């Protein structure tokens, strides 16, 4: 009996979540990752 | 032009819509709708043959702080690339007057 | 005297936020070759 | 579980948990709990240790939405616990 | 907060989602490199 | 950035491309989003 208003609602608060999340962990984590994975192979020193 | 028409054997559909076509060559054709293009231009392209390549994800970061006039910044940038010009095909509306 | 009880209304609630939604290279410079 | 010192405050004159006259610990738990003891028909009570948390390393900030909801029983609130020797009485 | 609170990440999310549709259209659009 | 990170993890896969599966084939790998959250929905 899941009401179709319910689901759309969680999928707001989903969407926004997954949007904060995103904004954070891409500037915590892969901004650097990024670069380090660059260094394992010598290809950021240009 | 009497060479081609609908027809309707007692269907109760209305279906105004057409989004593949064969060319007398073969090669089949896809259609996806995008509102974010300019009016007068249609893009005759392939997925694989272009490639978005980025320089650095959104990277939430700040600018400065004067205490609580607190800022943000953002450093999205990318760039794009096309395997061959002459692939991808592109036809506009013009001569007019 | 003169009891009613039926004005408190105290709610103070406070928003909800019911908004609406509509939704690597390591150089400055790339190239390719054809 | 572990507990940061950042979130932790203690008097002066004390020098160890015996003597210790007051000791406070903010918490940060779900308003469940809260609803379990107080206000059921409220639901809407919100809101450095913040900075040497956030400067512990550079990734986190405590003070931001991870995307919980407000109105949400999950969503996470501060309280204060406190441990307190005194005559209330 | 009085309101709502907590409207840092909102408009962070906000500009996030107008910076890629942003980029889908002038990306899509036809411009030189004019420099 | 899921794509950039992963494609500069080396410089020989590139995972936004075709390896040559039809879009209708029903084994069309395709996008999903798994989600575990504590929230009371209801």
């Amino acid at each position: 009996k899941y009401s179709e208003e319910v689901l759309d609602e969680l999928r707001v608060d989903l969407q926004r979540r997954f949007n904060y999340a995103q904004g954070y962990v891409d500037m915590a984590v892969k901004g650097y990752a990024r670069e380090a994975w660059e260094y394992f192979y010598g290809n950021l020193p240009a | 032009q009497g060479s081609r028409k609908r027809i309707f054997e007692n269907t109760k559909q209305f279906i105004y819509e057409v989004n593949s076509i064969t060319d007398p060559l073969g090669q089949s054709y896809k259609i996806i709708v995008n509102r974010w293009m300019p009016t007068d231009a249609v893009y005759f392209f392939r997925s694989a043959d272009w490639t978005q390549m980025v320089l650095r994800a959104p990277k939430r970061t700040e600018l400065a702080k004067d205490g609580s006039y607190e800022k943000w910044m953002i450093e999205m940038e990318v760039g794009l690339r096309h395997r061959n010009p002459y692939a991808s095909g592109v036809l506009f509306t013009a001569a007019g007057k | 005297t003169l009891f009613v009880s039926y004005d408190q209304n105290g709610k103070k609630l406070s928003f909800a936020n019911w908004i609406s939604v509509l939704s690597s290279i390591n150089q400055t410079i790339f190239s390719w070759q054809t | 579980e572990y507990v940061p010192s950042e979130q932790i405050f203690v008097d002066e004159h004390a020098t160890s948990f015996a003597d210790a006259q007051y000791f406070c610990h903010r918490v940060r738990r779900s308003k469940e709990d809260l609803v379990a003891m107080g206000f059921p028909k409220d639901e809407i009570e919100a809101f450095q240790s913040t900075v040497a948390w956030s400067r512990t390393d550079w990734r986190q900030d405590i003070d931001a939405d991870i995307g919980t909801d407000t109105e949400d029983i999950a969503s996470m609130v501060w309280v204060y616990e406190h441990y307190i020797r005194t005559g209330v009485l | 907060n009085y309101g709502r609170g907590r409207e840092l990440m909102y408009q962070l999310e906000k500009k996030g989602k107008e910076i890629k549709r942003d980029l889908e259209k002038i990306l899509l659009s036809g411009q030189a490199r004019t420099d």
